[PDB]
């Protein structure tokens, strides 16, 4: 009963309401400011020099916008990949104005992210069963990490991470259409498979157990490993993608004998993404 | 009994004695193997213009202080004695090779003429021995002595070879005329040479002559014995490897400037080392450096061998070493 | 047979092998088949790239990488980033093929002619995953030899052609390394460097001397730490804080690949010293320098630059977010703070405006050995956390005992108390 | 040792240097190894402060502690504080370095000679070394000896200032200095009448006296302590045990490393400014300091300073461990601290 031990049977110990243990040591308080954070600058936020170009961007409740178009703004693109702590900054009000609060609420989210699947195989050696839930949960945990810390280390800063926000995230997916053609990408075909297939696959299951409910095995094995490997596929391909490896181009394949270019669909896709690029990069 | 990586300490049987003396006449000869070998390769990649503390010749320069194709300085005039002395060495190399599978497998198993048949604590057997042994490297100081005074070596203050008066006596008090690694007179080199020579021939004689005294009985503790033997042996080539490497880097009448380059300067980071002092390209050292630290680092890796066998052949084993380390957690 | 099928041993066909893990004279051999595989694959891509090299274009443009790590080490290379001949390259082709030959035959001869557990053979080689000693002991004599290569490879850049120095005056050039770094705060300002862009942690390293040293140091604990390890037994905190069987070491392996593949990642695309620039093509920061400085020559011949957030002259646009990128076209071109605009008025040699443009075209259509690098090694490495995972679950259950199931009459869940 | 009550303590590996407390031949190998680690440590400092000397830098400004107190010496140094010929050094490193492999091999010699204790060992004469924790007849020859060397090792001094000549910063230049002799003088050091102040010494003449005077104190005190038993009062007072006599010997080197830390921010003289640099200042905040008395701006600090704070802390620290081995050694265990929060009471011998 020494008061170390007394600590490490209360922390390890299958009766609390919620488990903690030593992964959630780590994951309540960096979820906690996470959470904090995020509400705090969601609400109410200056508006984020996106841009790096003096020019902010506005993206907080009181200052106009509603849930849907509301977002935490990416750090400013002058910051790079550099941390910007609170204690390494010129000014609070400045801090704002460069986008600290999406780097405090990523970091501490990414951390809490990877102790809750450590939390989650803990819990599941606690009680005594075969510990590969973390398995599975590691494929969304991929794509956090891919839009959140792999992207903007490919692209060398921040600002092209993925905002927090519901139109954020369009604005993000448009863009990185525009920028890498994703569409055509096998990878996200791949994961647009495993979605789709995983909804199909839930609901026959859902319809079969429930119909006669009034290797068997084998299925559930294959229930839980289809989405969960076209997921991983799929932040793969966001990763390679943000490492400049672009997917397929099949624009100007045909060609007339004479030496014209008869168009293809390819060619009304390449259309659109130049649309989408022209209409961003600002300048040039 | 003992493993196959530590196979020759089977050799410190009794049992099988002269196959141990074949392997000590191999190892000569391997080693009088290497003076030919090493010098060809030397004569394939020394340029004659260049000056000779560049390149990688080791034992050149050292012929090169012999005389042995210098003129008036700066001087390359033939290669052909460089071969000359290699293949001498490696030709004396098969005639040892021979002695050495004569006793390893044709000759007696175990000596025990008899009259080179010792024991390992035989004092009169090893005081003889030692007598003998000492006689020749007497003779081997006194043959130089006698090059000196016919051939005559290179001198770097009269810029050519020449031919040749015992303060001995002071040198040895290292008075501010002498630190002896710092000499620069040929004919305190060749009295020098004459007085060892003369000194080693003298305990030569005395030790064949004169059985190991109850006085210096009581010091020897423990060194009538095989690892002890070998202790101070390799203590006493530890010794003179650091002197060698002290006089390499320091003294130039010896080791001339022209094969050698300038003298070394004595630095310290963790451990000693010596820095060459010379405008050389950057990634080449004069042959001096690598003569003066290869050396020295040898001979300090020869002081803890001697301290490895010493304490081996005191009451020491070092296997009881982790079991310690077991006991106390 | 027996024991190759699922009866005899409880696995099925896609996990045979596991049932090698207590047969250890095979298990032996399929490691040594697998070198034998990994270095065939050296030797036969080098001789490949070899054969289809082409000396006018660059090797980033001609698309090679097992030819830019030779390249880096200086086997066969001038000044600028020039081969002088493909020769070595056969060379050491040739010797891994060789060497893959060797290492095949003897996996063959340990898989089916040799003894099938060395235990019987003899007791060196026989060895069991539970005895904490003997693992201790073959640990330490591999550390030995990674020490000795690394050790290797330093005394290689003093003494044996040095490395290919892209900080050597006008442009890069082949060099031996002549003054190590061995001061030790330069090695905790190293380990102690943020990971984030304040700095790098160890990707950050931009002179050999650093990295000579560093090798140096690697190579000397390598060594000094095998041999404590043959010494001395496990601790009894350490006995009691692993878990002891075959499945634990190799999730403590896959989990450490997995870090040495994300941090390999990351010098491949951030390091341009000890990847040059030269070979690898540029990374994304030179890249979009480059290009910055590139358009700002032609538009100072024909008749753009800013403030840092700091307050330093940095290039202007999106490449601000390079404002710290050092290079050695650019570093000549530098200041106290930031590069000044005199300088570029008139300091710039001819031989930097055409690397700057040389990189600008190559922007990581074209894909630059880094990106090849970088993705293929992040999707290994992002495995290889799955699989430690995958395995550190299984040895620690199965060192439980709870591995194949949970038990229907003395299940655990039921018995503990109601939270509501 | 003290082993309170119960004989036969086991000690573990931390404290485990008290096992041989009673093992009269490894006791020697200690202390010899222990010699040797010391001279060892002044000739290869030697050498390593030899590689990086710059003649530019001022002396002190580098981070020396041998080249000054060499060049204090005689030694190679010219007018002015000049550092001419860097040899001497050279040779002094050396010499220290040769002993030290001498003391090491004695060192091993005793580990490994004989029997553990001095009183088995069948040399017949060896067993004239045999000590023992209680009789002070015999460590009060072995005291004798030991004031011998001490003695001798300041006639050396002494022979090699009239003779060699010593550096003589208000001289200005390496001279010999004739011994002095007055014990007036002498005992008014002792007293620090307002003339004379001991760590304010002037002239080297009265350093030399001084030291003569040493030496010839501590050659009759070796010669009286062989000849002579202690007298009974000294076997009431102080207690007869190993831990007893390294307490007391511990007292009186916390007392000397304070005296030689303040002689050394202080005094002029014995401690050349060119070699050492400026003097100190003794400063008090929470723990006395030594402050530079110059700007540390591109000059890092001198010599004297790392000397004087070094030693302060040696000599309280070496305080500090002769309190408890003196609490030891007179039977007082720390144990009983625990029982503080309790009733019950934190007292016994
Ligand atoms: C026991 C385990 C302990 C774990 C401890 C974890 C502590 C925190 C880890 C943070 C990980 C990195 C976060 C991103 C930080 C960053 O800005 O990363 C950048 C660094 C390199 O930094 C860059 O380094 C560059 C170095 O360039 C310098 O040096 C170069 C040398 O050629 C050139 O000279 C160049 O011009 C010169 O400026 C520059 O300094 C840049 O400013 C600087 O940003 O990358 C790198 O450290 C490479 C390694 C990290 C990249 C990938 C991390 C992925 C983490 C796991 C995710 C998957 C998890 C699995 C589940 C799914
Ligand atoms: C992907 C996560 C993963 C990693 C990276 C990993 N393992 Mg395993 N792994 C083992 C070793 C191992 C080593 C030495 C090692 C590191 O080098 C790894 N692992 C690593 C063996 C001890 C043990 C037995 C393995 C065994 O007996 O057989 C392996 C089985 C198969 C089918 C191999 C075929 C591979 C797949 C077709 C993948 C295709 C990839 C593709 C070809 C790449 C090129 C692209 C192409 C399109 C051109 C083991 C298992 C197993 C599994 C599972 C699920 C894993 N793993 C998973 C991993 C067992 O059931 C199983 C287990 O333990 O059951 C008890
Ligand atoms: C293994 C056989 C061998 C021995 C034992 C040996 N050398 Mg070499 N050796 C040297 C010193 C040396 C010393 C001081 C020394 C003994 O104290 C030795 N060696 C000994 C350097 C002068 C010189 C470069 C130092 C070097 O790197 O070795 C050298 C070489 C070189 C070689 C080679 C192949 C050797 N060696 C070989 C040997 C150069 O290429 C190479 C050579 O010839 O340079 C063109
Ligand atoms: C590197 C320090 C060292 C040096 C200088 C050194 N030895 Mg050893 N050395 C020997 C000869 C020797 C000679 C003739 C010689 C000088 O010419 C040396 N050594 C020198 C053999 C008698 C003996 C076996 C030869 C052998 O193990 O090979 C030996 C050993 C051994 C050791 C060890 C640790 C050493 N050594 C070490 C050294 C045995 O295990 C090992 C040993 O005795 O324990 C099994
Ligand atoms: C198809 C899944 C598979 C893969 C790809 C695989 N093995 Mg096997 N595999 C071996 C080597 C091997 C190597 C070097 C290697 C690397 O590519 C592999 N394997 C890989 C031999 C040591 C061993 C003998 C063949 C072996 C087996 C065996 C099996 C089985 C079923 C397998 N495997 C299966 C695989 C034995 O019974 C059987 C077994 O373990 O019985 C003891
Ligand atoms: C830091 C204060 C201090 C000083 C300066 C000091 N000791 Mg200790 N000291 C010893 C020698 C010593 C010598 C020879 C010596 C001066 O040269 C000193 N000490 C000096 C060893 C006899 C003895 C074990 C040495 C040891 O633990 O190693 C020792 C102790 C010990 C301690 C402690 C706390 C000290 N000390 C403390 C000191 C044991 O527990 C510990 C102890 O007695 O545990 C029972
Ligand atoms: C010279 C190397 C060496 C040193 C450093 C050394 N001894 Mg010896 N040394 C002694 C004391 C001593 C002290 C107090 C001391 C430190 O001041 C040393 N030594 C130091 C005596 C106890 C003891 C009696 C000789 C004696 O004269 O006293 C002694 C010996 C002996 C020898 C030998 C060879 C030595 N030594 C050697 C050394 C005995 O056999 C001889 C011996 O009896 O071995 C068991
Ligand atoms: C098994 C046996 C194990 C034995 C011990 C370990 C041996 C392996 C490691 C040896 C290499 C260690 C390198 C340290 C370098 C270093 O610290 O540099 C840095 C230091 C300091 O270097 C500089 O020193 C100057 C001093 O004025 C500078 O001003 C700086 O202080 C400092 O940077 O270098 C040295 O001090 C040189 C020491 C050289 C020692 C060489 C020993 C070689 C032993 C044999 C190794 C194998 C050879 C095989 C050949 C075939
Ligand atoms: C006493 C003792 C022991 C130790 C015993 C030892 C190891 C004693 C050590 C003995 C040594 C190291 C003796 C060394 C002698 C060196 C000599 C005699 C040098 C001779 C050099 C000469 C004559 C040089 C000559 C020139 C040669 C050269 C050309 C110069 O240009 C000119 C000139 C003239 C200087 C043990 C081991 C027995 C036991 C110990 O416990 C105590
Ligand atoms: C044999 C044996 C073993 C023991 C084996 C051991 C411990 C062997 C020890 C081997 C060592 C440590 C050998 C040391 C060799 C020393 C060398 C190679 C010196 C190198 C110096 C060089 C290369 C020059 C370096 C410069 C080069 C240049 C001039 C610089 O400006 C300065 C300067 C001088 C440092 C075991 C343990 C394996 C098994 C036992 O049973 C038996
Ligand atoms: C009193 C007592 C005890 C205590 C006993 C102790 C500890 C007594 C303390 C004794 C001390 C502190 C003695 C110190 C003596 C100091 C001396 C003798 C100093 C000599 C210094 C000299 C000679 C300096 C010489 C020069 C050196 C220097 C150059 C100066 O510029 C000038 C010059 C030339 C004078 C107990 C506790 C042990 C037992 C109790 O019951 C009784
Ligand atoms: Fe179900």
């Amino acid at each position: 009963a020494s008061a170390w031990e007394r600590f490490c049977s209360f922390i390890t110990s299958t009766n609390n309401r919620l488990y903690i243990g030593w992964f959630g040591v780590l994951m309540i308080p960096t979820l906690l400011t996470a959470v904090t954070c995020f509400v705090i600058a969601f609400i109410g936020a200056p508006p984020v020099d996106i841009d790096g170009i003096r020019e902010p961007v506005a993206g907080s409740l009181l200052y106009g916008n509603n849930i849907i178009t509301g977002a935490v703004v990416p750090s400013s693109n002058a910051i790079g990949l550099h941390l910007y702590p609170i204690w390494e900054a010129a000014s609070l009000d400045e801090w704002l104005y460069n986008g600290g609060p999406y780097q405090l609420i990523i970091f501490h989210y990414m951390i809490g992210c990877i102790c809750y699947l450590g939390r989650q195989w803990e819990y599941s050696y606690r009680l005594g069963m075969r510990p590969w839930i973390c398995v599975a949960y590691s494929a969304p945990l991929a794509a956090t990490y891919s839009v959140f810390l792999i992207y903007p280390l490919g692209q060398g800063s921040f600002s092209d991470g993925m905002p927090l926000g519901i139109s954020g995230t369009f604005n993000f997916m448009f863009v990185f259409q525009a920028e890498h053609n994703i569409l055509m990408h096998p990878f996200h075909m791949f994961g647009v498979a495993g979605v789709l297939g995983g909804s199909l696959f839930a609901a026959m299951h859902g319809s079969l157990v429930s119909s006669t409910l009034v290797n068997s095995r084998s299925l559930h094995f294959f229930l839980g490993a289809w989405p969960v490997v076209c997921i991983w596929l799929t932040a793969m391909g966001i990763s390679t993608m943000a490492f400049n490896l672009n997917g397929f181009n099949f624009n100007h394949s045909i060609v007339d004998s004479q030496g014209n270019v008869v168009n293809t669909w390819a060619d009304v896709l390449n259309r659109a993404n130049l649309g989408f690029e022209v209409m961003h990069e600002r300048n040039a | 009994e003992y493993p196959w990586y530590s196979g020759n300490s089977r050799l410190e049987d009794p049992a099988v004695q002269g196959k141990w003396l074949a392997a000590h006449i191999a190892q000569i000869a391997l080693i009088v193997f290497w003076v030919g070998l090493n010098t060809f390769s030397e004569n394939q990649a020394f340029d004659t213009s260049l000056p000779m503390f560049d390149q990688g010749l080791v034992l050149i320069p050292h012929l090169a202080a012999l005389g042995f194709g210098v003129g008036s300085g700066g001087v390359v005039t033939n290669t052909f004695v460089f071969t000359q002395i290699g293949a001498i060495h490696m030709v004396s190399s098969f005639v040892l090779f021979g002695g050495a599978y004569f006793h390893a497998k044709i000759g007696p198993s175990v000596l025990a003429t008899d009259q080179f048949a010792f024991s390992w604590d035989d004092p009169k057997k090893l005081g003889y021995i030692l007598g003998h042994h000492l006689v020749l490297i007497g003779t081997g100081a006194l043959l130089f002595v006698l090059w000196i005074k016919f051939h005559g070596i290179y001198d770097p203050t009269i810029g050519e070879v020449r031919t040749v008066g015992d303060v001995v006596l002071k040198y040895g008090w290292f008075t501010p005329g002498y630190n002896c690694f710092f000499v620069d007179n040929l004919e305190d080199l060749a009295s020098g040479h004459l007085f060892i020579g003369l000194v080693d021939i003298a305990g030569g004689i005395f030790h064949i002559n004169v059985a190991p005294l109850p006085w210096s009985k009581v010091v020897n503790k423990y060194t009538y014995s095989p690892d002890g033997l070998l202790g101070t042996a390799i203590g006493g080539l530890a010794l003179m490897g650091f002197i060698s490497a002290y006089f390499c880097a320091v003294n130039t009448l010896v080791y001339p400037v022209e094969f050698f380059g300038p003298a070394l300067e004595v630095k310290f980071g963790i451990a000693p080392y010596f820095k060459d002092t010379a405008d050389l390209a950057d990634g080449f050292y004069t042959s001096r450096a690598w003569l003066a630290n290869i050396t020295y680092y040898l001979a300090f890796y020869m002081l803890q061998g001697h301290l490895y066998h010493t304490l081996k052949a005191m009451g020491f084993k070092f296997e009881d070493i982790p079991a310690v380390i077991a006991r106390d957690t | 047979a027996a024991g190759y099928d699922r009866a005899t041993t409880g696995y099925g066909w896609w996990a045979g092998n596991a049932r090698l893990t207590d047969l250890s004279g095979q298990l032996t051999g399929a490691h040594i088949a697998h070198a034998g595989m990994i270095t065939f694959w050296a030797g036969a891509m080098t001789l490949f790239e070899v054969s289809h090299f082409i000396p006018e274009k660059p090797m980033y443009e001609q698309g090679s990488i097992l030819l830019a790590h030779l390249a880096a080490e200086g086997f066969g290379v001038g000044p600028g980033g020039e081969v002088i001949s493909t020769y070595p390259y056969f060379v050491i082709g040739a010797i891994h093929l060789i060497a893959s030959a060797v290492l095949g035959f003897g996996g063959l001869y340990h898989t089916f002619r040799g003894p099938a557990k060395f235990e019987d053979y003899s007791d060196w080689w026989g060895y069991d995953w539970e005895d904490k000693e003997k693992m201790m002991q073959i640990l330490g004599i591999h550390l030995i030899f990674l020490g000795i290569g690394a050790l290797a490879f330093a005394a290689k850049a003093m003494f044996f052609g040095g490395l290919y120095d892209p900080w050597a005056p006008g442009g890069g050039n082949v060099r031996l390394i002549t003054n190590p770094t061995w001061n030790l705060g330069t090695f905790l300002g190293y380990i102690t460097r943020s990971p984030w862009g304040e700095g790098g942690w160890i990707v950050s390293v931009n002179n050999l001397e650093d990295v000579v040293g560093g090798h140096l140091l690697v190579g000397v604990h390598y060594i000094f730490g095998g041999v404590f390890h043959i010494l001395v037994k496990p601790w009894g905190w350490v006995r009691r804080a692993y878990v002891w069987s075959g499945e634990a070491y190799l999730s403590y392996s896959l989990g450490a690949l997995y870090m040495c593949g994300m941090i390999a990642v990351g010098y491949v695309w951030f390091n341009n010293t000890v990847y040059p620039s030269e070979f690898y093509g540029p990374t994304a920061a030179e890249a979009s320098q480059a290009q910055a400085m590139t358009f700002l020559i032609r538009d100072q011949r024909l008749g753009y630059l800013m403030r840092s957030p700091s307050g330093e002259i940095i290039f202007g646009g999106e490449t601000m977010r390079f404002w710290d990128f050092r290079g050695p076209w650019l570093e000549p071109l530098r200041g106290p703070n930031g590069l000044d605009l005199n300088k570029l008025r008139n300091d710039i040699q001819p031989w930097q405006a055409r690397r700057a443009a040389e990189y600008m075209t190559h922007a990581p259509n074209y894909v630059s050995p880094r990106s090849w690098l970088s993705t293929s090694h992040f999707c290994l490495a992002f495995f290889f956390f799955v699989g430690h995972i995958w395995h550190s679950g299984r040895a620690r259950a199965a060192a439980a005992g709870f591995e194949k199931g949970i038990e229907r009459k003395t299940e655990y869940a039921l018995s503990l108390p109601d939270i509501d | 040792m003290q082993t309170y009550g119960n004989q036969n303590v086991e000690y573990g590996w931390w404290s485990g240097n008290s096992r041989f407390t009673d093992f009269s031949a490894q006791f020697l190998a200690a202390h010899i190894g222990q010699i040797a680690s010391m001279t060892f440590f002044a000739g290869s400092i030697t050498l390593f402060e030899l590689s990086r000397y710059n003649p530019d830098i001022p002396l002190y400004a580098q981070g020396f502690v041998c080249l000054p107190q060499l060049s204090r010496v005689g030694f190679g140094v010219g007018a002015g504080g000049a550092v001419v010929d860097t040899y001497p050094f050279f040779a002094v490193g050396m010499i220290h370095l040769f002993a030290a492999a001498v003391f090491g091999s004695g060192a091993i010699f005793h580990i490994l000679t004989g029997p553990k204790v001095l009183a088995d060992s069948d040399s017949a004469a060896s067993q004239r070394f045999h000590f023992e924790w209680d009789d002070f007849e015999t460590q009060g020859r072995i005291l004798g000896h030991h004031l011998l060397f001490l003695g001798s090792g300041a006639l050396l001094f002494v022979v090699w200032a009239a003779t060699h000549g010593i550096y003589d910063p208000n001289v200005g230049e390496v001279r010999a200095v004739s011994p002095g002799f007055d014990i007036v003088r002498i005992f008014k050091y002792g007293w620090a009448t307002p003339g004379f102040n001991p760590f304010f010494v002037d002239n080297l003449e009265d350093v030399m006296g001084g030291h003569l005077f040493i030496a010839l104190i501590d050659i009759a005190g070796g010669i009286y302590h062989i000849l002579v038993k202690p007298w009974p009062y000294t076997e009431r007072i102080f207690t007869k045990s190993g831990e007893a006599l390294l307490g007391y010997a511990l007292g009186g080197l916390g007392l000397m490393g304070l005296v030689a830390a303040y002689f050394c921010s202080v005094n002029d003289v014995v401690f050349p400014v060119e070699f050492f640099g400026p003097v100190l200042q003794p400063n008090l905040g929470f723990l006395p300091n030594f402050a530079d008395t110059l700007d540390v701006s591109a000059s890092g600090h001198t010599s004297r300073f790392w000397i004087a704070n070094f030693h302060y802390f040696w000599g309280f620290y070496c305080i500090q461990g002769h309190l408890f081995h003196a609490l030891r050694a007179s039977g007082f265990d720390f144990r009983v601290l625990t029982k503080f929060f309790t009733t019950e009471t934190v007292e016994l011998g």
